[PDB]
């Protein structure tokens, strides 16, 4: 008998202030009992468990479904704390790839001997007329908190020397499986696979699927990858949870499939946490899911990664805070695709969203390929220059080039840095009464132009915006506007091209039509002339 | 050669912090470095029974193409017991900031001599990540004293005193301060004599960044001096004075605001009345005085605000309570940063943190004029410092921007 190489156990402790679990044993049928005895006998013969006695106060419950089901839930609570799936698009193209699933994974790894006593369980005897049979685990149990971690670390320790000795092959370790790629010849490859599993056999790990592999919701073929078929349920009556499932599946589909839109279906999920409900879809949402079905009509595939070629990311504006992207090496062959939705906010602009999307793609790419891709962006170099140079916040985009594929991200308006000569000066103000919600908004100018509009159901901030809006309406192509509102100045200096407030939107629409606009601020109630709080206080 | 027992603060478990994604080259550098440190016994591989993790990445220091290993110890540092010693909380050498020149040296290599308390080692655990999660990350822990941890200089304080004892009794006029892995040395000497003395000291360390705090002073609030004033000029002036009236007691804008009477075009010149000129003058006199009752509270957090002024110019204010300024400054420095905002900001944050270390002996909490996602993505690329400060993000544009330019 050639001795199998010893696997050093991992020291395990419970949480401080706790002693090993004590829980009773539920009544089981004679069938289940006999089955469990049958299993435990040969398990003891194999050395996976050992018989114990009254000296062990600790007990965990066990059922049978034959398959022995051990419940470690309380031990899981009592066990200490122990220390992302690989994306197919990141996997490098290899001439040969072999999958190996270790047989009896956890049972091939010895448990810490001092921790074994806490793994105890009791098989109830027939008619409860005798003390139930006592057992404990000598190896890593199924359902234990610390089994996957210990098993994985053990596997790594065992695998390490073989990898260094075989640099011409590459080994990936996920959970219970190994995936070995190589560019060698199929003969040499198979040979090194046999060598690998023999090397594993030295430590007593048993190894036996052929392409295409169905793995973690993916289909991995030799030259390409895609996802597994997506099932979108057709229902005339939907629910909340169903929209959760739907949005989940669509998000999953959007990695390979371009053009997936989850927004309209996502808007229905605000104010959720109710499992059941019936919600209608807007024509926007109906046509959204329909267009999604149209995209899912025919299969799309991604390719694998080649380190010798550049990594390229291209972004399109999809409209309504939606952005889509493709990551690829050579034209028309995508590594993968994706999407970005704008953050929740009152005001926004395209440039900011594009920036955010770029950050997202950058982080994801760094995860997957370990590098930042070169970007193709639907924005002119000059636009980006003007933007980042005049923007109050610090901002940056990694190396990128302009691709002309409308709609192009643009700057819709630009405020002047200095007062304009020859332009009419509009001193604006607005105010409201908190109790009656009655207010006024208007302006007076240097040419004598004046206006005051009364308003119902309004607030100070709304009238402050309204005043500026009025100044924009009644003025020429070049205008100087003076305001005391820090709120309005704060909104406009953020440079939104879109807002959820219609008043702000209209202001933007006015700014777009202007040649030159200079927006100046003054303190309120300082006796500054032309700024009339008295006209709007009446 | 003998480990000193160290624990955490009461009711605090060791740090568990997610390791952020790293680029391939940085992962390579970290692998090589950590292998070298493993062969030197400085670190050792650990098993799954260690739940704790602290982030790690790789940088490149000034004038060096060699990758350095940077651990981010902030969480461990705040979870590490507040370190008081037999030194009784050594008071900050306030003479350091008053020095003609201060040189910063990296003494971190010395920390690898002293072994770390065996019980505490598990809290120093970190992970070298793998690309695309293809393999489990490589886990280590520090056997010796790790660089970046706050307990390291404290533990090494006695030894360092024993090492620097001859130098301090030789030329007592040289002030020495120690923060983290960095050793700051003040001198009134000449840059040549300064550099030779620095080589002398570094070789003195061997057998066992040039700063000029004298050129860094405090700056006042100044108002324009014009022969002719437009309506816009006076509006801005009034706004700035109204803002400054929060800082200074006797600022009065009424006679200046009086000039703004009626509705005039912004670019129209308004002659100043005698009363308005007098008011402006009195305001200047008020602005020339220092600020009333401004003191440094060691028990309070330092707060740094930064504004982007454009054209590579940045302004900053270090304070404890609003409108009481402990320090103010403007970083215009241009090195290689011309087209990159985030790089400029990163360098600025580093400089401000350094000056904070020199003046108060501790780092402030930054409020950064940048979106969280952008900064969090790019900041580790431009970071050459061995320490890291705390920061937050201001997404509403400040009006005070042009009041600091
Ligand atoms: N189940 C399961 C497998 C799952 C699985 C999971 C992972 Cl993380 C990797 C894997 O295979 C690979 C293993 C090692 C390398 Cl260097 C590349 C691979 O390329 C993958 C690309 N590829 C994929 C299949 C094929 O035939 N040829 C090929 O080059 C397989």
């Amino acid at each position: 008998m050639v001795p199998i190489s010893p696997i050093e156990t991992v020291p395990v402790k419970l949480k401080p202030g706790m002693d090993g679990p004590k829980v009773k044993q539920w009544p089981l049928t004679e069938e289940k009992i006999k089955a469990l005895v049958e299993i435990c006998t040969e398990m003891e013969k194999e050395g996976k468990i050992s018989k114990i006695g009254p000296e062990n106060p600790y007990n965990t419950p066990v059922f049978a479904i034959w398959r022995k089901l051990v419940d470690f839930r309380e031990l899981n609570k009592r066990t200490q704390d122990f220390w992302g799936i690989p994306h197919p698009a990141g996997l490098k193209k290899k001439k040969s790839v072999t999958v190996l699933d270790v047989g009896d994974a956890y049972f091939s790894v010895p448990l810490d001997e001092d921790f074994r006593k806490y793994t105890a369980f009791t098989i109830p005897s027939i008619n409860n007329e005798t003390p139930g049979i006592r057992y404990q685990y000598n190896v890593l149990p199924q359902g234990w908190k610390g089994s996957p971690a210990i098993f994985q670390s053990s596997m790594t320790k065992i695998l390490e020397p073989f990898a260094a000795q075989n640099p011409d092959i590459v080994i990936c370790q996920y959970m219970d499986d190994l995936y070995v790629g190589s560019d060698l010849e199929i003969g040499q490859h198979r040979t090194k696979i046999e060598e690998l599993r023999q090397h594993l056999l030295r430590w007593g790990l048993t190894t036996p699927k052929e392409p295409p592999f169905l793995w973690m919701g993916y289909e991995l073929h030799p030259d390409k990858w895609t996802v597994q078929p997506i099932v979108l349920p057709e229902k005339d009556s939907w629910t909340v949870n169903d929209i959760q499932k739907l949005v989940g599946k669509l998000n999953w589909a959007s990695q390979i499939y371009p053009g997936i839109k989850v927004r309209q279906l996502s808007k229905l999920l605000r104010g959720t946490k109710a499992l059941t409900e019936v919600i209608p879809l807007t024509e926007e949402a109906e046509l959204e899911l329909a267009e999604n079905r149209e995209i899912l009509k025919e299969p799309v595939h991604g390719v694998y990664y080649d380190p010798s070629k550049d990594l390229i990311a291209e972004i399109q504006k999809q409209g309504q805070g939606q952005w889509t992207y493709q990551i690829y090496q050579e034209p028309f062959k995508n590594l993968k695709t994706g999407k970005y939705a704008r953050m929740r906010g009152a005001h926004t602009n395209d440039v900011k969203q594009l920036t955010e999307a770029v950050q997202k793609i950058t982080t994801e790419s760094i995860v997957i390929w370990g590098k930042t891709p070169k970007f193709k962006l639907p924005i002119q170099k000059e636009t980006w220059e003007t933007w980042w140079t005049e923007y109050w916040q610090a901002t940056w985009i990694p190396e990128w080039e302009f691709v002309n594929t409308p709609p192009l991200v643009k700057l819709w308006y630009q405020l002047e840095k200095e007062p304009i000569v020859g332009a009419e000066t509009f001193y604006v103000d607005g105010a409201a009464n908190r109790e009656t919600k009655l207010g006024k908004a208007g302006y007076v100018t240097n040419k004598g132009r004046q206006k005051v509009v009364p308003l119902t159901n309004t607030t100070n901030q709304k009238t402050e915006l309204q005043a500026i809006y009025l100044a924009l309406q009644d003025s020429g192509l070049e205008v100087n506007i003076v305001t005391d509102s820090q709120y309005a100045l704060g909104i406009i200096q953020a440079q939104p091209d879109k807002s959820e407030s219609e008043l702000v939107n209209q202001i933007i629409e006015q700014l777009i039509k202007k040649e030159k606009v200079y927006l100046a601020w003054v303190p309120a109630h300082k006796g500054i002339g032309g700024n009339e709080q008295v006209d709007k206080l009446v | 050669i003998e480990t000193v027992p160290v624990k955490l603060k009461p009711g605090m478990d060791g740090p568990k912090v997610k390791q952020w994604p790293l680029t391939e080259e940085k992962i390579k550098a970290l692998v090589e470095i950590c292998t070298e440190m493993e062969k030197e016994g400085k670190i050792s591989k650990i098993g799954p029974e260690n739940p704790y993790n602290t982030p790690v990445f790789a940088i490149k220091k000034k004038d060096s193409t060699k990758w350095r290993k940077l651990v981010d110890f902030r969480e461990l540092n705040k979870r590490t017991q507040d370190f008081w010693e037999v030194q009784l909380g050594i008071p900050h050498p306030a003479g350091l900031k008053k020095k003609k020149s201060v040189t910063v040296l990296d003494v971190g290599d010395a920390y690898f001599s002293v072994p770390l308390d065996e019980d505490f080692r598990k809290y120093t655990a970190f992970t070298i990540p793998s690309i695309n999660n293809e393999t489990p990350g490589i886990r280590y822990q520090y056997n010796v004293l790790p660089q970046g941890w706050k307990g390291s200089p404290a533990i090494f304080q006695s030894s360092m005193t024993k090492i620097l004892e001859p130098f301090k009794k030789q030329n007592p006029d040289i002030v020495i301060y120690q923060y983290m892995d960095d050793l700051y040395v003040g001198s009134d000497l000449e840059i040549g004599q300064h550099r030779t003395k620095i080589e002398e000291l570094r070789q003195h360390l061997l057998r066992w960044y040039e700063l000029h705090p004298d050129k860094w002073t405090v700056q006042p609030i100044v108002l324009p001096e014009k022969d002719s004033w437009t309506v816009n000029d006076i509006q801005k002036l009034v706004g700035k004075l109204n803002w400054a009236s929060q800082i200074y007691p006797g600022i009065k804008v009424r006679q200046l605001s009086k000039l703004l009477r009626g509705t005039k075009a912004l670019t129209e010149v308004i002659p100043l009345t005698e009363e308005a000129e007098l008011e402006l003058a009195e305001n200047r006199e008020i602005l020339k005085e220092p600020v009333h009752g401004v003191y440094y509270d060691p028990s309070k957090d330092l707060i740094a605000e930064i504004q982007k002024q454009g054209q590579g110019q940045w302004t900053y204010q270090i304070y404890q309570e609003p409108f009481k300024n402990l320090k103010t400054g403007k970083y215009a420095r241009m090195r290689g940063a011309h087209t990159n905002d985030v790089k400029q900001l990163t360098e600025a944050v580093q400089k401000i943190t350094t000056e904070s270390i020199v003046i108060w002996g501790k780092t402030p909490k930054f409020k950064l004029p940048i979106q969280k996602e952008t900064w969090e993505t790019w900041w580790t690329e431009y970071w050459q410092a061995t320490w890291i400060p705390e920061w937050e993000f201001v997404n509403t544009p400040p009006l005070v921007k042009l009041w600091y330019q």
